[PDB]
This record gives C-alpha cells, structure tokens and sequence, in this order.
C-alpha cells in the first residue's frame, strides 16, 4: 500500500478508539476550534455590543459573570447577516467588541456537528448496522441550526441567534414569545408532546423492563448483574412485560412487538422535536402563533377577554422592555 | 464582586465530601480478592 | 466618476474627498459677495487619549488608542454660512449635516473610551485679512458636545433622565445616599475646540482640503463619572460656493 | 494489554490511620489560628 | 489579516480535499460484506 | 475566587471525560 | 499613590532636626530626633511626668 | 446634590402649559389649528423670551396671527433644558401610542 | 473578629485531603483477602 491508500485505510478503520472516518477529518478540527473559542470566550472575552449600538454586554466569567448569567454573546446587530472572521476585524480588541468569537463558534460548530450527523451513517456502515441513528439526531441538529442559522437569516442579523449561555437562552425564550406568541404555535406545542412524551415513554419504558427482569441474582447483589454483555438471551420477560401493561390500560394498547415498541421510542421524540424545529425555523419568516386577541365580543362589541387576551398582556410587557434603547420607530419588523 | 463568602467553602465541601466518598468506596472495592 | 456600487464595502464612504499635489492655489474672497461652505467633510485617522495623572500631577500625556466600532467615524455632509467680516476674517457658522458620529477607542489594558466626536454647532474663524483661501489659512473655533447619550437612554438596570427608574428596584431597602450619582442621570454640556489647516487649495473649483486636530470631552455615562480629555486629529475636506 | 509485573499492593493499618488522623487533627488544631490570623 | 487569512485559507482547502478525495477512494468498497458495487 | 471556582470544577469534568473514556472498565463478553 | 515630599523638621530655635530611622529588626520603634551631630533634641515621652524632649 | 432636571421642570409652568422652549412638537395637537403648520414654525423659530414673542415670527398670516393670540393662555417659556431640545427630541420624543 | 477569610477553606481542606487519604487507603486495605 501507498501512503495514500494507508492513510485512508486508518481514517476508516473499524478499530480505531474514536472513529475518525472521513466525516471525522471535517469534525475534529471544526469541533476543536469552536470548544477552543468558546472556553477561552466565556472565561475571558471582554463586553459585546449585540445590538450594535454601543452598549456592551458582559459574558464571561472574569468580567462579572457567573456559570449562569454568563455566555457568549451573539455578534453586533450592525454586522447583520455579514461574515465577520477574524482577519475582516482591524484587530482582536475590535473583533472582540463587535462579537466574532460567536461567529467562529457557531459556524464551526454547526459545521462539525453535521459532520457528527454524517460520521453516524459512515460508522454505521462500516459495521454493518442499519443506517437511521443519524436521522434521529437530524432532530436536535436540525434544533441547533434553527435557533444558530436560520432564526438569525429571517431576521436578517446573527445578533437575534441564541446567545451561547444560560441566561442568554432564557433572554431569546422570553423575546421569542413576544415577536411570535411560540407558546400558541402547533409546530412548537408538537415540540412539546415530543419532550414531555418522550420523557413519559422513557419513564415507561425503563420501568416496564426493569419490572420484568428475570432473576439471575440475589438480594445482597445489584440486580444489574444478572445481565451479562453480548449474552443471547433477553433479560427480560416481555411477554410479562406486556402482560402487565396491557392490563393497565387495555391489551390492544400496548406493544407485544419489541421492533414496534423500539421504533415508537424513537420516532415519537424524533417526529415531536422536528416540529419543533420547524416551528422555530419557519417563525424564522415571521409565521407566527395563533392570534385570538380580542376574539370574543359581546352583543354590543365588547371586548371579552379570553386567556389568550392574558397572554398577549404578558407578551406586551416583554415587548415593550426588550432592547429597551434600540428602536426608534414604533413597530418592531424584525 | 460582593460574593457570599461562605460560597467557597459550601462548593468546595460539596465536591470533596461525596467525591471522597466514592473513591473511598472505589478504591477498597479495587483491592478486594480477585 | 464613482457610482455606489464601486463604493460599497471598500471603505471609501467612511473617507472624506482629496486634492492632488497640484492643488496649491488660491480662491480669492470678494468681501461683497456671500458664501457657504456646502461640503464640509472631517476624517479621524487618530484618537489619542489624556491619561489620567497617577497623582504625581507633572504633565499627564495623550496616548494612543484603537479603535473599536470600525469605518464609521467621520463627519461628512455639512454644511453652513461662510460669512466675511469686517476685518477680512472669514467665519464658518455649522448649520446642518452629518455632523457627530458615536465612536469607541479601546487604552493599552482594555479600557473602552465611548466619545461623541463632533462639530456640533461648529464657529469657526479664520485671521483678518483673508483676501484669498490660501495654503496659509486656518480656521480656529468651538462647537458644543452634548451627552454621548441623550434623555431617554435607559441603564441596564432601567433607570434614566427622561425616562426610566428613579431608584435601584433590586436594592428595595438599600440607603439611597449612596447610589445618587447612579440614579439620577445628569445630561452633560460641554464645550470642544478645533483647528483646521489647510494644506491644498483648488482656486478654480472652491475646494480646500486639510489637517485638523479636534480637543472634547469623552461619555461621562449621564453624570456616572469622570470624562476623558480626547485628542482627534485627521484630515478634512472642504467645497466653498457663492451663494 | 499483557499486565505489569511491577505492581503491589497497597496496605494502611488501622494503627497507622489513628496515627495518621492524629498527627492532621492536631496539625490543623496548631495552624488553624494562623490560617484565621 | 492577511497571513492569517491565507493560512486558514489553506488550511480549510487541505482538510476539504481530504474530505472529497477520501469519499472518491472506494468508499461503498469500505464495509464487512458486499463489496463489488462498481 | 468564583471564577477559578467555575473553572476549576469544569476543569475537573473535563478529566474526568478522559478517564470514563479512555480509562473506562473495558466491555467484555463472557 | 504619592510621594508626601521630603520632611524637614526643625525646633523653635530654627535647628534641623533628623528622627532616628526605625532598623529592620524592631516591630516597633520610638521617635526620636536629633541634631546633625546625634545630640537628642526632641521625642515623643512616654512617661510624661519628667519629659524635657516634647514636641511642645 | 444631584437633580433630575426633567422631573423639576414637570414643577414649572412646562408642566402645565406648552413650553414653547422646551414642550416637544406633537403636544400642538391639543389645541384647534396648531398643528403641524404652526407648531413647525414655532419650534424652528424657539427659543422665546415671552409667549407674545411668537406673533414675530416672520411670514406669519393673519389668520395663523388670530390663531396663536387665542391661544397663547396655553402657551408658556421656561428657560431651554437641553436634555428636552438635544437630540432632536422636540421633534421626535421617542413616544409613540 | 478581622480573621482571614480564607482561614476556612485552608483550614477544612488542609484536615479534610490527607483524612481523606488515609481512610480510602485503610478501607481498601481491610477488604483486601484475608
Ligand atoms: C476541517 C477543517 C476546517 C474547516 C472546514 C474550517 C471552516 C471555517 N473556518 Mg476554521 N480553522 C481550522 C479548521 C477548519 N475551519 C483550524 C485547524 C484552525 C486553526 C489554524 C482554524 C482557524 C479559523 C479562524 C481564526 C477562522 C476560521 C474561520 C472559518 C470559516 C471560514 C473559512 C473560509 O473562509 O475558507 C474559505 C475556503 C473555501 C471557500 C474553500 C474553497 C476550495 C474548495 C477546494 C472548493 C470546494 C468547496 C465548496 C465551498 C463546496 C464544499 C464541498 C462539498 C460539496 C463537499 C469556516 C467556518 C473564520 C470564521 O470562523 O469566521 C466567522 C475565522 O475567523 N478558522
Ligand atoms: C393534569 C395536568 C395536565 C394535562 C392533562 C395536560 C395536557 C396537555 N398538555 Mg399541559 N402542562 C401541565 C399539565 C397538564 N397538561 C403542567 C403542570 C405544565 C407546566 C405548567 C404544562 C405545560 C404544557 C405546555 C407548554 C404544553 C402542554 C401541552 C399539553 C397537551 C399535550 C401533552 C402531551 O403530549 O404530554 C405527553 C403525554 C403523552 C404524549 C401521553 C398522551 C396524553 C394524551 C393527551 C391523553 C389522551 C387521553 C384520551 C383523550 C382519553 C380517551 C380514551 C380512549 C381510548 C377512549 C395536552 C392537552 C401542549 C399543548 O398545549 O398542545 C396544544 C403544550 O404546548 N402542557
Ligand atoms: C413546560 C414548558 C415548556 C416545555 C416542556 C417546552 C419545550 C420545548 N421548547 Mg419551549 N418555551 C416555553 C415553555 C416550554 N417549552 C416558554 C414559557 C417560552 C417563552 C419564554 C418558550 C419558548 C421557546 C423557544 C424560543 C424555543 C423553545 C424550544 C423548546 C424545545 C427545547 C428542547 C429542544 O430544542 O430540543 C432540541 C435539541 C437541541 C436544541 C440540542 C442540540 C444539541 C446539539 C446538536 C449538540 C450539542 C453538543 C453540546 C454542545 C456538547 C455535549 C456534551 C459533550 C460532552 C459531548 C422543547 C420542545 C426550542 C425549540 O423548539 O428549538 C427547535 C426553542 O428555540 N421554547
Ligand atoms: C363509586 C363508583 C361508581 C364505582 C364504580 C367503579 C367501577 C367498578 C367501575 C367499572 C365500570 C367502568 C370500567 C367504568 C369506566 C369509567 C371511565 C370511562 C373512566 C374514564 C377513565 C379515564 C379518564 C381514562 C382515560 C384513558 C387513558 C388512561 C388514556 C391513557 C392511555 C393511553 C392513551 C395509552 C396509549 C399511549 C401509548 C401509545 C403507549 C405505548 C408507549 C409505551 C408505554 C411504551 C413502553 C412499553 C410498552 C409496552 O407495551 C411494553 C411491553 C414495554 C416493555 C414498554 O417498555
Ligand atoms: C489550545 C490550542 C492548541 C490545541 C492543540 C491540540 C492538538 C492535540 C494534538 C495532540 C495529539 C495527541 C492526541 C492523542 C490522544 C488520542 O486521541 O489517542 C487515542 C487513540 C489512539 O490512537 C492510536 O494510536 C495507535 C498507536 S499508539 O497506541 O499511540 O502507540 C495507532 O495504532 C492507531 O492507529 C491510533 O488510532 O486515537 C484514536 O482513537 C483516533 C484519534 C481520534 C482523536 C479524535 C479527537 C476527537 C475530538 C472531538 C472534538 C471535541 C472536543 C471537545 C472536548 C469535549
Ligand atoms: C381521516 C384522515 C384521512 C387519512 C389521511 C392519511 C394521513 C397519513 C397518516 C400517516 C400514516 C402513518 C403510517 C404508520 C405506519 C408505521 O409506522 O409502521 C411501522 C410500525 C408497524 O406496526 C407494526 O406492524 C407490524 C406488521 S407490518 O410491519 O405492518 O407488516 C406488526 O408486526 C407490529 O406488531 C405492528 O405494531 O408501526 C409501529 O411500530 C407502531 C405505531 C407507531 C406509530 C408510528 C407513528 C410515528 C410516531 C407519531 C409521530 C409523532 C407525532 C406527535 C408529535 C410528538
Ligand atoms: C475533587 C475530585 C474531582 C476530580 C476528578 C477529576 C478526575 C476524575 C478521574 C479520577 C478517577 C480515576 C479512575 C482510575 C482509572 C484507572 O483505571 O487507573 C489505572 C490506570 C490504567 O488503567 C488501568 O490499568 C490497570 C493496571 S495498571 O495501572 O496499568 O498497572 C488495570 O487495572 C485496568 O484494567 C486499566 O483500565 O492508570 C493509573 O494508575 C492512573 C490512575 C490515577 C488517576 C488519578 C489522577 C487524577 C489527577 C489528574 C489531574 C491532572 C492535572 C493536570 C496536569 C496536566
Ligand atoms: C497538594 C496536594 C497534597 C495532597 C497530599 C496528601 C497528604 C497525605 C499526608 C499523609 C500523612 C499521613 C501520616 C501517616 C501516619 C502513619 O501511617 O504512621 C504509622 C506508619 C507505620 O508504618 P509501618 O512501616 O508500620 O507500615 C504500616 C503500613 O500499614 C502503613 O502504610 O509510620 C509512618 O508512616 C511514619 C510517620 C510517623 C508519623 C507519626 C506522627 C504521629 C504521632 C502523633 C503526632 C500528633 C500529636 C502530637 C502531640 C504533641
Ligand atoms: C491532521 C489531521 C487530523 C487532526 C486534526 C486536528 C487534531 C486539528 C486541530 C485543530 C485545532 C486544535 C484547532 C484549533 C483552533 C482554534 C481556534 C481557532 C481558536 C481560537 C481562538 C480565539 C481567536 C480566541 C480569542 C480570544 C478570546 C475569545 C477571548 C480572550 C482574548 C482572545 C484574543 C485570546 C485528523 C485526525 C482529523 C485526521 C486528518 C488529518
Ligand atoms: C461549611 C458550611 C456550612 C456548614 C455545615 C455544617 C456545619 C455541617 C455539619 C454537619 C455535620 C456535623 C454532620 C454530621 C454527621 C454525621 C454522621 C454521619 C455520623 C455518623 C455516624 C456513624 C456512622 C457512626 C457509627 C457508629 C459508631 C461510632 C459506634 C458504634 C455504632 C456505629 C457503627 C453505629 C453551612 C451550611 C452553614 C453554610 C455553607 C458552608
Ligand atoms: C484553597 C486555598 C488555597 C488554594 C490551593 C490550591 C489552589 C491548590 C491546588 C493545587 C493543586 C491543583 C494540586 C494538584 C495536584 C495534583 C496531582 C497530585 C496529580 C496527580 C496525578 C497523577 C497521579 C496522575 C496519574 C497518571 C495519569 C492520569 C495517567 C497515566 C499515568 C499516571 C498513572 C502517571 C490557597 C493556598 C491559595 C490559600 C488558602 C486556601
Ligand atoms: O435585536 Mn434581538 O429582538 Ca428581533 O425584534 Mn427587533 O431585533 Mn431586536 O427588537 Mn425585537
Ligand atoms: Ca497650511
Ligand atoms: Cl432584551
Ligand atoms: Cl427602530
């Protein structure tokens, strides 16, 4: 072999700790310069001016911030959607004021973690393994590129991308719900019957199989070693399984089919979290959440209020706050 | 900043009282017969 | 000739006009007649900052510094009364234009200096006895710097002049004395000088170009603290018409 | 990977941690007072 | 700027070609069973 | 304080993600 | 922040007067000033009752 | 002692009547036949050292006269605050509905 | 009382490593095969 041919044989080798692979070779160094940026920004970097005009936000640790009001904080509104890499700036003190290291971070990220999506199927492959794990992460990265890439094209600046940090995730929330009402749009109340649903059929499922293990041990031992790695058996008794949950609700809504059981897992998470995604990515153009203010009247015209007149009060408040020294115009159109 | 001061000693404490005592229990779990 | 398609993203617009080497004449004054200066263009090539004196109070000096909100310093656009005295002075009298621009510099060590660079009702006057605009003239003057931010401006804690908190909302029980020079916002006044030599002169045309050096005050955050003494100098542009 | 030769095992007694805890106990009773100041 | 540029440059050109030439050397090829898919 | 606090407990996670992986109990069939 | 200048001291009589430099060893020290040739000229007493040496 | 300046006007005459020095443009709409026509031209022409001072105003009609002398009892001057006229804020307030 | 406000932390830890030290050596030791 050659030394190309070599190469290519330990970049695809099955036997390699970490599998590399040739998603792998975009991944690594994509991934190393975001973590990199991103722990050195949210230790040290200086105030950012994300809504560019001229008033600093401080996101890191050393100047004033803790684990939970810091971040790293989105780039200048008056850069926009414009590409800002370092070598655009003037130099690293105007690179930091006007927010690069978020551009750097987001754009290796975003790169590395499609190259994480691809490098799934690529392993899978190599294994020979049936190929779909990658689609059932499509759905937190394509969550990812929602709130990082395509919220920030709608609205024509990378300043209204999620800030990198905790607080900064609760900030774009609260905004969010002002500009689009996402608490009464379907994709994200979707969104929210993937988790919650999720979450539930995690629950039941752990239960239901830890509630049927055959036993193999006794009391004075973890249960845990009455399951040994790579043994043919099953574990567990799912036809008792099934017995039991069944009779809980009725037979004909529970699975005797451990196929049918796994693909709903992953599906109903997976499904519920692409339509959140979507309901970000599609309030990205101003596609908003339903509107019932003022839908109810009274035989004369009067204003009825419902609980969705409650909510738009809420939205109102966070509305007229937000950004409090950025517009001068009475409508906020983006 | 005006920081509790007691806030050190709490997270330390936190982490190197149930840390030490799982790899007390670690540590002897190791050093039992083969 | 230039459209704003050739212009976009280079970094032009943010440059005021030059004239070639060739440009050294002389546009003579007719003391009957009345004049306007209908472009009057200001390019910041340098910011320098008075240092704060350690305590030693010799001569504190003005340092450099960089710039940090990029190719979006210059004074352009304006325009205003050139008016002939007397005694043969000329007077420039800003009216309108483009004539401040927000600009942050960052010391050696990381301290930002907001300043808001201007000429704000610039009154400017050159020596008696001004028969031509020459290579000799200058203008000498003073123009108002009010606050870096006007009354609305709102603090990251909600207070303001003509808007805002009156107290700090998250300290419901702390001593008000303390934090007064945080809560109540003053809006600042205060007065900057300049000199502007010209080094070119196009007799035919009316234009002039120079060097200016700028003295104001920086932000002083609504009465929050101290400003800095700042330091401005570049170079200028200037198209005199009879008017 | 083929094991190493080199290793032994590690033995404390129960006399030498009463010992041990002793000597930190009454160590850090002697320089608490200068570690307060 | 520049000497920056032009390395970063060179560098996301090195991995890329990387990147495309890898997939081009007999990737379906690369697997525990069928191999001959040309 | 606070921030060689913050930065030292990540620190600390960071090894540890060393460890579980490359310093992990290996699997084996029995 | 700042040097304070250099302090001369002087007695009514309009003498220089120099105080004794506190040495490494001493946690402590008097005040005592002399003249150029170290006669004792002023101090600050202790026991007050017998003070010849005063500031005042 | 440090004063809010904004708040002490509020306890002259600039917060009771229109500050003709002061009083931003859009409060003209209170009153018959002000704005925008007028209240323009008084800004442009501001300041005042009385509230008759505005019958001077070059150009003026006879009518836009009769109009301002029944109602310079809603009209008064104080002397100009800069944080009220900086900014072009007699203009545009930042205050919208 | 002006004491030194790190006195607790150093004087907790400086007990607290070595104690911990010595008990995980001691239990490993006493379930090692007798
Ligand atoms: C896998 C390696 C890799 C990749 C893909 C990237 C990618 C990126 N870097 Mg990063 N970087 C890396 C490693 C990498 N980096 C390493 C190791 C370092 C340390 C030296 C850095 C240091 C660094 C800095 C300091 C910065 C970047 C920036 C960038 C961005 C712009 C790059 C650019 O302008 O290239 C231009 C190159 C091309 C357009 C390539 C064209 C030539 C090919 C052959 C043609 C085909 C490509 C075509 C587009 C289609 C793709 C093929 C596809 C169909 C398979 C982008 C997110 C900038 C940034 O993040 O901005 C916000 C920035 O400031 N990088
Ligand atoms: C008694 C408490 C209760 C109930 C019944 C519900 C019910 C619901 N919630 Mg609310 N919620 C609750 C408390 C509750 N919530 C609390 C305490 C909070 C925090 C304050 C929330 C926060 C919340 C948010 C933010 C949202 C909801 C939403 C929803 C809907 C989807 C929930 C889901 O898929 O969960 C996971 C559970 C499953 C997938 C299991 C199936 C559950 C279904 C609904 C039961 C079917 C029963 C059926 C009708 C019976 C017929 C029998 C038939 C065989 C004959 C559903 C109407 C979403 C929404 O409003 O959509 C329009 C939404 O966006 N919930
Ligand atoms: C009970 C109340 C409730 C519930 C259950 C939810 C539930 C949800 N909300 Mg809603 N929301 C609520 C109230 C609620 N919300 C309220 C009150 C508001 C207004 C204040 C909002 C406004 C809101 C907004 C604006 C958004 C949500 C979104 C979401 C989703 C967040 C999870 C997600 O994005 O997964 C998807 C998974 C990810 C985003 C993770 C991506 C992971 C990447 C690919 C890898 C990262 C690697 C990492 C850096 C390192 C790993 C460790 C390392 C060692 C390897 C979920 C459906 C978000 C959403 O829909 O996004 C699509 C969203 O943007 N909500
Ligand atoms: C005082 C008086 C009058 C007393 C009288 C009392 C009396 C005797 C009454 C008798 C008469 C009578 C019956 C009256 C009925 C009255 C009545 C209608 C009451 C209504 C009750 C009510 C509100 C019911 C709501 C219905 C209900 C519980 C709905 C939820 C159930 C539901 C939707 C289930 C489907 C969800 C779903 C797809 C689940 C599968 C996912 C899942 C759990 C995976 C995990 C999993 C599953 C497996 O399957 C197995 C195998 C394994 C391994 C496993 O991981
Ligand atoms: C601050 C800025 C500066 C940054 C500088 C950082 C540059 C680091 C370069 C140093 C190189 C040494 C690394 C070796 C460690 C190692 O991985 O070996 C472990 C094994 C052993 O190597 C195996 O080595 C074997 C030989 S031997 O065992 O080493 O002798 C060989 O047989 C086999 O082919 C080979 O795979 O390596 C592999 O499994 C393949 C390499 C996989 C590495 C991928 C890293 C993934 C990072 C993801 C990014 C996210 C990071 C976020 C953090 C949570
Ligand atoms: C009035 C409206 C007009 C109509 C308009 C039509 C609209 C389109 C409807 C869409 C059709 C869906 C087809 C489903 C087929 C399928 O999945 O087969 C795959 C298996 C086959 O079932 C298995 O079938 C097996 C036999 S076989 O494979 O079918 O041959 C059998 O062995 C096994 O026991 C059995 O469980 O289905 C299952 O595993 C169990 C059902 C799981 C539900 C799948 C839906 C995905 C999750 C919901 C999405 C989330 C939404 C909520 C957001 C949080
Ligand atoms: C406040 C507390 C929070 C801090 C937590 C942060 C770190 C958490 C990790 C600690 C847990 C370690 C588990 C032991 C792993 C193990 O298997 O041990 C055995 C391994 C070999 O693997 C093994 O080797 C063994 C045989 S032999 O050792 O090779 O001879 C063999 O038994 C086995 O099969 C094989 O896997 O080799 C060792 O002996 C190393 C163990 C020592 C680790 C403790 C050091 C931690 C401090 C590092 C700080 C870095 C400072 C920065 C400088 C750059
Ligand atoms: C920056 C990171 C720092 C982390 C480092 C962790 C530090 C760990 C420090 C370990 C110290 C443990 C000491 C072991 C203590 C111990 O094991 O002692 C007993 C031990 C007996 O050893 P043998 O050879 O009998 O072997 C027994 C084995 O089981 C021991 O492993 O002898 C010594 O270790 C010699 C030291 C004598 C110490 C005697 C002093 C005790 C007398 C009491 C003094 C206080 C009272 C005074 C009153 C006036
Ligand atoms: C060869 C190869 C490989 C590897 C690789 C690697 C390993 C890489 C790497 C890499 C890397 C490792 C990278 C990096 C980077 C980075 C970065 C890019 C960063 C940055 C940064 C910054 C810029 C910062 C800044 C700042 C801040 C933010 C704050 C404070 C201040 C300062 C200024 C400092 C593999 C296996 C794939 C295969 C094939 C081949
Ligand atoms: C620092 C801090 C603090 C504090 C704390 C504390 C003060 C604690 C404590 C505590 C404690 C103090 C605890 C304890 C304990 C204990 C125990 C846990 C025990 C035990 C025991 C035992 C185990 C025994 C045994 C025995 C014996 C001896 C004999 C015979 C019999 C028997 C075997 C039974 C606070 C929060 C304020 C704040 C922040 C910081
Ligand atoms: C609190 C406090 C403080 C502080 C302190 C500190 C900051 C410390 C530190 C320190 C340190 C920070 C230390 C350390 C260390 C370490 C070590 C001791 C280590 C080790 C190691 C090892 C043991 C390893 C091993 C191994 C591996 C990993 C792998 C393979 C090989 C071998 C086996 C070799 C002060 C005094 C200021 C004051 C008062 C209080
Ligand atoms: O930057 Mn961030 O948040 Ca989206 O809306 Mn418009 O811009 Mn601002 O206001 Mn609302
Ligand atoms: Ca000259
Ligand atoms: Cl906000
Ligand atoms: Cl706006």
């Amino acid at each position: 072999a050659n030394l190309w041919e070599r190469f290519c044989n330990w970049v695809t080798s099955t036997d390699n700790r970490l599998y590399v692979g040739w998603f792998g070779v975009i991944m690594i160094p994509t991934l190393l310069a975001a973590t990199i940026c991103f722990v050195i920004a949210f230790i040290a970097a200086p105030p950012v001016d994300i809504d560019g005009i001229r008033e600093p936000v401080s996101g890191s640790l050393l100047y004033g911030n803790n684990i939970i009001t810091g971040a790293v904080v989105p780039s200048s509104n008056a850069i926009g959607l414009h590409f800002y890499p370092i070598w655009e700036a003037a130099s690293l003190d105007e690179w930091l004021y006007n927010g690069g290291p978020y551009q750097l971070i987001i754009f290796h990220f975003l790169l590395g973690a499609s190259c994480y999506m691809g490098r799934q199927w690529e392993l899978s492959y190599r294994l020979g393994m049936r190929p779909w794990i990658c689609v059932a992460y499509s759905a937190p990265l394509a969550s990812a590129f929602a709130v990082f890439l395509i919220y920030p094209i709608g609205q024509g600046s990378f300043s209204d991308g999620m800030p990198l940090g905790i607080s900064g995730t609760f900030n774009f929330m609260i905004v969010f719900q002002a500009e689009h009402n996402i608490l009464m749009h379907p994709f994200h109340q979707l969104g929210v019957a993937g988790v919650f649903g999720g979450a539930l059929f995690c629950a039941m499922h752990g239960s239901l199989v830890t509630s049927s293990l055959i036993r193999e041990t006794t009391e004075t031992e973890s249960a845990n070693y009455g399951y040994k790695f790579g043994q043919e058996e099953e574990t567990y008794n799912i036809v008792a399984a099934h017995g039991y949950f069944g009779r809980l609700i009725f037979q004909y809504a529970s699975f005797n089919n451990s196929r049918s059981l796994h693909f709903f897992l992953a599906a109903w998470p997976v499904v519920g979290v692409w339509f959140a995604a979507l309901g970000i990515s599609t309030m990205a153009f101003n596609l908003n959440g339903f509107n019932f203010n003022h839908s109810v009247i009274d035989a004369k015209g009067n204003v009825i209020n419902t609980w969705a007149d409650i909510i738009n009060r809420a939205n109102l408040g966070m509305e007229v706050m937000h950004e409090r020294n950025a517009h001068n115009f009475p409508l906020d159109l983006a | 900043m005006e920081v509790n001061q007691l806030g050190l000693i709490a997270t330390a404490l936190f982490v190197l009282v149930p840390s030490v005592f799982l790899i007390i229990l670690y540590v002897q779990t190791e050093s039992q017969q083969k | 000739t230039l459209t704003y398609d050739d212009i976009v993203g280079t970094g032009l617009a943010n440059k005021c006009p030059t004239l070639d080497d060739t440009a050294r004449g002389a546009y003579p004054i007719d003391s009957s007649q009345t004049y306007r200066i209908a472009r009057l263009c200001l390019q910041p090539t340098t910011f320098l900052v008075k240092e704060e004196p350690k305590n030693k109070r010799q001569e504190a000096e003005f340092v450099p510094t960089k710039l940090v909100t990029r190719e979006t310093t210059s004074l352009d656009q304006i325009q205003g009364e050139l008016k002939v005295n007397s005694d043969g002075s000329l007077t420039f009298v800003e009216e309108d234009g483009i004539d401040f621009q927000p600009v942050t510099v960052q010391m050696a060590g990381g301290e930002r200096i907001p300043l808001l660079f201007t000429v704000k009702n610039l009154v400017a006057s050159t020596q008696p006895n001004v028969t031509s605009i020459t290579t000799s003239t200058d203008f000498k003057g003073e123009f108002n710097v009010p606050s870096y931010r006007t009354a609305n401006f709102l603090d990251p804690k909600g207070r303001g002049l003509a808007s805002g908190y009156d107290s700090a909302i998250a300290l419901p029980q702390a001593k008000e004395e303390e934090l007064a020079r945080a809560n109540v916002k003053r809006f600042s006044l205060t007065k900057g000088q300049i000199s502007l030599n010209v080094a070119k002169v196009d007799g035919r045309t009316g234009e002039i170009a120079g060097t200016f050096e700028s003295e104001q005050l920086s932000d002083d955050d609504m009465g929050a603290h101290e400003p800095h003494e700042v330091k401005i100098q570049g170079v200028f542009y200037a198209s005199i018409e009879p008017a | 990977m083929e094991p190493n030769p080199n290793r032994q095992p590690v033995e404390l007694n129960r006399t030498s941690l009463y010992l041990g805890l002793l000597l930190i106990l009454v160590l850090a009773l002697l320089f608490s007072s200068y570690f307060f100041n | 700027m520049e000497t920056l540029k032009i390395t970063v440059y060179i560098v996301v050109t090195f991995f890329v070609l990387l990147f495309v030439f890898g997939f081009l050397s007999g990737d379906p090829a690369r697997n525990p069973k069928r191999k001959d898919l040309e | 304080m606070e921030t060689i606090t913050y930065v030292f407990i990540f620190a600390c996670i960071i090894a540890l993600f060393f460890f579980a992986i490359f310093f992990r109990e290996p699997p084996r069939i029995t | 922040q700042a040097w304070k200048g250099h302090a001369v001291f002087r007695n009514k009589e309009g003498e220089e007067l120099f105080v004794r430099r506190m040495p490494a060893f001493f946690e402590s020290f008097p005040v005592i000033l002399t003249d150029k040739n170290g006669v004792v000229k002023a101090d600050i007493p202790f026991r007050r009752a017998e003070s010849k040496y005063s500031f005042e | 002692e440090l004063v809010n300046v904004v708040d002490e006007k509020l306890g002259t005459a600039y917060g009771e009547k229109i500050d003709l020095n002061n009083t931003n443009i859009a409060a003209f709409i209170q009153y018959r036949g002000l704005y925008p026509t007028l209240a323009k031209l008084i800004v442009k022409n501001a300041p005042y050292e009385s509230v008759e001072d505005v019958l001077n105003i070059p150009g003026l009609t006879e009518r836009q006269k009769q109009i301002l002398r029944e109602n310079l009892e809603h009209f008064t001057v104080t002397e100009v605050e800069t944080a009220l006229v900086e900014g072009g804020d007699r203009y545009n307030n930042g205050l919208y509905k």
